[PDB]
């Protein structure tokens, strides 16, 4: 297994801990000591998720589901199944996602490219974390958290959310919101774009980024540039999952009142408040 | 503080570039704009210039004649009064016809005729604004793409304010104007239907708006992570493949078992963003047309 | 059997079509698959190739057509470290010069790379007709230091791609009067100096040549852009902190 251009690549080096002990592949896999840092948490997480469905006497992957230890627990530790399993699992997976993280570091290294990847890749974790661990320790319980199954996770979803009333209102939210529908946008637009250069009317020869400048230009009267687009599909991105940690680090922290409430802080204001007419007052 | 291109380091100015010719009417093209710095920082420098036929023309006017329809409805609901205008302005909004219109044109402007109005003016921009893409790409030769794509976006768009309000017999269905408002729409919709979180398309149109999320954070950052060889020139690259092309393949390849080609990659990224919309429209529109309540279905057809 | 029940059925069927559409669609480069020696690997994976598509090149460049026969093109300096598949492959001699590992660089075509009226991309500033430096530290005559923390040469230009209007390169002059050309993604353009971290002063005189001094091809390119982002290995013996 080898892409017909990559022997060349194949060089040692590049590996931040080990040396060269693990500086190998299996198959398309580069290793790495993150490489076994990742297989290992990976495996003894999904081990015990697999016995935690026992202890919970399901094998079906619609029901299995790892709770958090209940409120009461604090911020303490809890007997396995009604808790700990969560908790070591929640570890582990911490330590799988960083892990393959550092991992990619590595595989950067070793191919002469930039860190932009796995920095993005922090963004993810650092939301998960924000849900799990920074989102709970600052609340006093592993219980705020999520748990971990496929539909009792939205479950969680829906009633934190509605917790706070209609959650839209959270002005975080609505930030994070928009970056995620403008980052969409954006990735059908550019995909679209590229395409439409590369494959054009039958017959005709490939176009070029001036088509693609051009095409826009007419259209909305400006051009991002294939540079550009580039960092904005990222900017998009990672500023939707910023706010998205930001919306949710600061509900049952230093606000927890209904969000469509915190609205009035505009409404009553000095020079408005008072004057009649309209849909307050 | 190895250098990382998020930010221009020294900006460069020429000619203005009147773009590629083929096929365009050039009369109609206007000149080019001023010169942001500011942008430039980011992306290009270089606001315009623009095409603006008859068709173009139209959508820009009947768009403003929606906005503006909304805003002196809002201007109505404020009593006339700017400071009330201002501090109410989330809070506004322009219904449709009660239930009992039905689908008819019937209703009084002060109940949702006005709606329809704005509606109809809505319509014609954003079809005539379709077209525009499609016509666009038309005259410089180049694939239909983005008004393929587009559609899909007008998909759902069709769907929530014209075709699942006809399906469903009134126009009391459809989404009113209004930033606070059509925000409660949305969430009582799913009320009304046994929680969204229960049709399958909904969770599909969330699966790939994470996706696309995922996928143009995975891209964005792959491209400039190669564009120490020129990574950012793909149509190139896609005709003559480079190291840039190869070690992107290969981060992937080595991280994940598998990986995107050069050209490839962007059909993954249509795509995927695409299938929001698609599954989304599809979701909303069987919402109430077949399905009452999306837990209950969810009991029997598993 | 209602309506809603066909619809998501029907879906899970088309997304795997499209998944393999995809997939085989992402197959047209660096495939069939090889051994490390080169020959056919016995397993290519669950996906067959896809039917040849052609591009047409403009400006008479000719045609791209994918998949397609696939060589290197170039001798490459490795030998293998182990007896069996999957391990690292020792440089032969000097990776920087050979252009193996982060040094690598593809085979491309031998011109440079055309606008969209058939007129060279990158030009450098003096010949790019009315084109200037407009905003931040205009690099031109600054020192250009190297990661030892040695002065490796001077800017003496700027390599701008037109269309785009973008600046690509720094053209850098050496002790001994010829230039180089160094890539804007791996400068920092600082009050009193450009640095550059990838390579050490003594460095850069091994950077790849051009031949036509007002103009770079794509093979010129590939070979500049990975010998200087091969310089963050393998130059690490005299980079600092
Ligand atoms: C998906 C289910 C709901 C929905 C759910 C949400 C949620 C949830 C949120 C929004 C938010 C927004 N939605 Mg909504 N929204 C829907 C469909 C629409 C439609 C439409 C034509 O169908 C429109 C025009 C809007 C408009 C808006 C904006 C008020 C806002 C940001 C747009 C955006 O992020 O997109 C990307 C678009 C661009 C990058 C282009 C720029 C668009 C700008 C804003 C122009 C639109 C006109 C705008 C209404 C004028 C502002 C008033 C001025 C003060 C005068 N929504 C559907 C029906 N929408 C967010 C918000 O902050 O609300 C207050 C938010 O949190
Ligand atoms: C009834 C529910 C409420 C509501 C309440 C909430 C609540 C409550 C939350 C959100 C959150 C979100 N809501 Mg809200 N939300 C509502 C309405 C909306 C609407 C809408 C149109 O109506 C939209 C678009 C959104 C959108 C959003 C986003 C801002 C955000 C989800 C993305 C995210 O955070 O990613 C972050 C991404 C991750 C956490 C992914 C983690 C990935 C990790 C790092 C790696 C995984 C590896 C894994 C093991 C993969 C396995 C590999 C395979 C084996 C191969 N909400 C309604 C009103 N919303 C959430 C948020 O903001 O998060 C902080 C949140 O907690
Ligand atoms: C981010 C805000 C909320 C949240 C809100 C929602 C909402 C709302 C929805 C989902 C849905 C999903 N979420 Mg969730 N989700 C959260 C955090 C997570 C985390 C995590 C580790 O933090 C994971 C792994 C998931 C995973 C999932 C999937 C089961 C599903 C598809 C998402 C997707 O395509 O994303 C983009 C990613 C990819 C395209 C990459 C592929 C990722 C694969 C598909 C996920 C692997 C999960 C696997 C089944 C089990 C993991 C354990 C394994 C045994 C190792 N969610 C938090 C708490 N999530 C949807 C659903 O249908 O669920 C019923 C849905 O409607
Ligand atoms: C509490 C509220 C309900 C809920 C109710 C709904 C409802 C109701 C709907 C959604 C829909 C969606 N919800 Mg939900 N949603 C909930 C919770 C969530 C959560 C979460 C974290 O739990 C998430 C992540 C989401 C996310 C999503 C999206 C995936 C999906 C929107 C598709 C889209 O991209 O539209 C954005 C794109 C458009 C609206 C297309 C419009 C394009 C038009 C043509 C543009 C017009 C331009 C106009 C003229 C402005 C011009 C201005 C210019 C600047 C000049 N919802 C809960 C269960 N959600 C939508 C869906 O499809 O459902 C399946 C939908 O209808
Ligand atoms: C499905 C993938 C995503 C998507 C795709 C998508 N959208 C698209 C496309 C595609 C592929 C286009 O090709 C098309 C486009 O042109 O792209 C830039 C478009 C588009 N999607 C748009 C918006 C949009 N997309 C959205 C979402 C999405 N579209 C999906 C997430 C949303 C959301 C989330 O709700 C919005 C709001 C537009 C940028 C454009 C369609 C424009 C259109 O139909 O034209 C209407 C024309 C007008 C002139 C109206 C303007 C009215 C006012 C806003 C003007 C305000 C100015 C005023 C203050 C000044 C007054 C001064 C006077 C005195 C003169
Ligand atoms: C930062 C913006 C977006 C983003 C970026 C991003 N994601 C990334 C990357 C980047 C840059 C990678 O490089 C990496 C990758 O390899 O991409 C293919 C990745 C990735 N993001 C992924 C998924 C993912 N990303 C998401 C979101 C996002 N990722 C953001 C929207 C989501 C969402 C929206 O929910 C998911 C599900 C993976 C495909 C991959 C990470 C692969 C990885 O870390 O593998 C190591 C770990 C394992 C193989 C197994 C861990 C299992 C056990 C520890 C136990 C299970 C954990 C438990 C928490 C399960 C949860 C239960 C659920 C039912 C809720
Ligand atoms: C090479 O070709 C090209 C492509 O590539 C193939 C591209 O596709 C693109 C296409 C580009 C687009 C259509 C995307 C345009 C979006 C932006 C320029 C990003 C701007 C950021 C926003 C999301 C703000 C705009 C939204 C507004 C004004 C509505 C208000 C609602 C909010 C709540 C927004 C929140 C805003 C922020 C950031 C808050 C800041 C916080 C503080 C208080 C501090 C172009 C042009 C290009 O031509
Ligand atoms: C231009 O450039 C670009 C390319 O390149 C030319 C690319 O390819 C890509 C990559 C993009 C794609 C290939 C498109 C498809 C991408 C998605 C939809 C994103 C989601 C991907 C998945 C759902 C698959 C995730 C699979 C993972 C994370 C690993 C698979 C898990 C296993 C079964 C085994 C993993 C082994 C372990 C545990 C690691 C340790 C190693 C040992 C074996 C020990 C991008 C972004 C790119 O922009
Ligand atoms: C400063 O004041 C002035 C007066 C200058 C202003 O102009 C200010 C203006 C404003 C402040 C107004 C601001 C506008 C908004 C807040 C708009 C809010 C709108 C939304 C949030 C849009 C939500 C979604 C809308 C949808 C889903 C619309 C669907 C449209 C249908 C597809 C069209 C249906 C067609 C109909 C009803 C006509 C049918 C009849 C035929 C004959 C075709
Ligand atoms: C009603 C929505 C239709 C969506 C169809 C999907 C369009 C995505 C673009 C795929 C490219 C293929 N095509 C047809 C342009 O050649
Ligand atoms: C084009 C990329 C394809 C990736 C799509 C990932 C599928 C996620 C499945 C989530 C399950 C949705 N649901 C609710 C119908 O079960
Ligand atoms: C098992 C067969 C299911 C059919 C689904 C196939 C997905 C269609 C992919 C779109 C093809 C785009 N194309 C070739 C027209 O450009
Ligand atoms: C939503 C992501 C879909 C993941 C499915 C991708 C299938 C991988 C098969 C590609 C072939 C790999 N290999 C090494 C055999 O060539
Ligand atoms: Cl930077
Ligand atoms: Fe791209
Ligand atoms: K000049």
């Amino acid at each position: 297994a080898l892409l017909s251009f990559e022997r060349k690549y194949r060089v040692p080096g590049g590996t931040l801990v080990g040396g060269n002990l693990f500086d190998f592949w299996v198959g398309p896999f580069y290793v790495g000591f993150f490489g076994v840092a990742t297989f290992f948490f990976a495996a003894l997480g999904i081990i015990l998720i697999a016995w935690s469905a026992v202890l919970q006497g399901t094998w079906n992957p619609q029901l299995i589901s790892v709770y958090p230890p209940a409120l009461e627990y604090g911020l303490g530790g809890a007997p396995l199944a009604k808790g700990g399993l969560w908790q070591i699992i929640t570890i582990c997976a911490t330590g799988a996602f960083v892990s393959w993280a550092l991992r990619e570091v590595e595989i950067c290294r070793k191919l002469g490219i930039g860190y932009h990847i796995p920095f993005a890749f922090a963004f993810a974790i650092l939301a998960y974390l924000t849900l799990v661990l920074f989102r709970p320790v600052m609340m006093g319980a592993w219980g705020y958290a999520f748990p971990y199954g496929i539909w009792t996770h939205l479950d969680w979803v829906s009633n934190t959310g509605y917790t706070y009333g209609n959650f839209h209102y959270n002005p975080a939210h609505m930030i994070a919101h928009t970056f995620f529908f403008t980052n969409a946008l954006a990735l059908a637009l550019h995909g679209a774009l590229v395409l439409s250069a590369a494959n054009p009317e039958k017959g005709k020869e490939m176009r070029t980024p001036d088509h693609e400048d051009t095409f826009f230009r007419d259209l909305v009267g400006y051009s991002i540039g294939t540079l550009g687009i580039h960092r904005l599909g990222l900017l998009l991105s990672l500023s939707a999952v910023f706010f998205s940690a930001l919306c949710m680090i600061i509900t049952g922290t230093i606000w927890f009142d209904q969000w469509v409430d915190w609205w009035q802080w505009w409404v009553k204001l000095p020079w408005w408040a008072n004057i009649p007419g309209g849909i307050n007052g | 503080a190895e250098y990382q291109n998020i930010f221009t380091q020294v900006q460069v100015r020429g000619p203005a570039d009147l773009g590629m010719t083929e096929d365009v009417n050039l009369a109609n093209r206007s000149g080019v704009g001023p010169f942001s710095t500011l942008l430039g920082w980011f992306g290009n420098a270089q606001l315009g210039p623009i095409y603006l036929g008859s068709l173009g023309v139209l959508s820009l006017f009947s768009g403003l004649m929606w906005f503006f329809t909304i805003g002196i409805w809002f201007w109505y609901q404020a009593g006339w009064n700017p400071a009330v205008f201002l501090r109410d302005l989330f809070f506004f909004s322009l219904e449709p016809p009660a239930p009992e219109y039905g689908l008819s044109f019937a209703a009084p402007l002060k109940e949702g005729g006005l709606w329809l109005i704005a509606s109809f003016f809505m319509f014609v921009a954003v079809w005539s604004w379709w077209g525009r893409t499609y016509l666009r790409a038309q005259a410089l030769g180049m694939g239909k793409h983005t008004a393929w794509a587009f559609l899909s976006a007008i998909w759902l768009w069709m769907v929530l304010g014209f075709i699942r309000p006809i399906l469903m017999g009134s126009w009391s269905e459809a989404v009113p104007y209004g930033i606070f408002s059509h925000l409660d729409w949305t969430n009582n919709f799913s009320l009304v239907h046994g929680n969204l979180f229960y049709n399958p398309f909904h969770g599909l149109s969330i699966a790939f708006l994470y996706g696309s999320a995922l996928l143009f954070a995975m891209h964005g950052a792959t491209i400039l992570a190669v564009s120490r060889f020129g990574g950012e020139r793909e149509l190139e690259q896609i005709a003559d493949r480079g190291t840039a092309a190869e070690r992107a393949a290969l981060f992937w390849r080595w991280t994940m078992g598998f990986n995107a080609t050069m050209e490839g990659i962007h059909r993954w990224a249509i795509w995927m963003a695409v299938l929001v919309t698609l599954t989304g429209g599809i979701g909303i529109l069987l919402s109430g047309t077949v399905v009452d309540n999306w837990y209950v279905w969810g009991q029997n057809h598993g | 059997f209602d309506l809603a029940s066909l619809a998501i059925y029907s879906f899970w069927i088309f997304l795997a079509g499209l998944i393999y559409y995809l997939q085989t669609e992402n197959m047209r480069e660096g495939y069939p698959l090889e051994n490390e020696d080169g020959t056919p690997a016995a397993n290519q994976g669950p996906f067959p190739l896809p039917k040849p598509k052609t591009f047409i090149l403009p400006h008479g460049r000719g045609t791209l057509t994918v998949p397609g026969p696939e060589s290197e093109d170039r001798p490459i300096a490795l030998a293998r470290t182990a007896v069996s598949e999957g391990f690292p492959h020792a440089p032969t001699g000097d990776p920087m010069k050979d252009g193996v590992g982060p040094a690598s660089w593809v085979a491309r075509r031998d011109l440079p790379e055309l606008d969209g009226h058939g007129h060279n991309k990158i030009k450098p500033m003096k010949a790019a007709a009315g084109f200037h430096v407009s905003a931040g530290k205009n690099p031109i005559g600054l020192p250009v230091r190297g990661c030892d923390l040695e002065i490796a040469g001077k800017v003496v230009d700027i390599w701008v791609d037109i269309p785009e209007q973008m600046a690509r390169f720094l053209e850098v002059e050496l002790k001994d009067g010829s230039t180089r050309l160094l890539p804007m993604q791996m400068v920092k353009v600082q009050s009193n100096r450009v640095h550059v971290n990838a390579l050490s002063s003594d460095l850069f005189a091994g950077i790849p040549t051009i031949k036509s001094p007002t103009e770079v091809t794509l093979l010129e390119e590939d070979k500049i852009c990975g010998y200087v982002a091969g310089g963050l290995m393998y130059a690490a013996p005299k980079r600092k902190s």
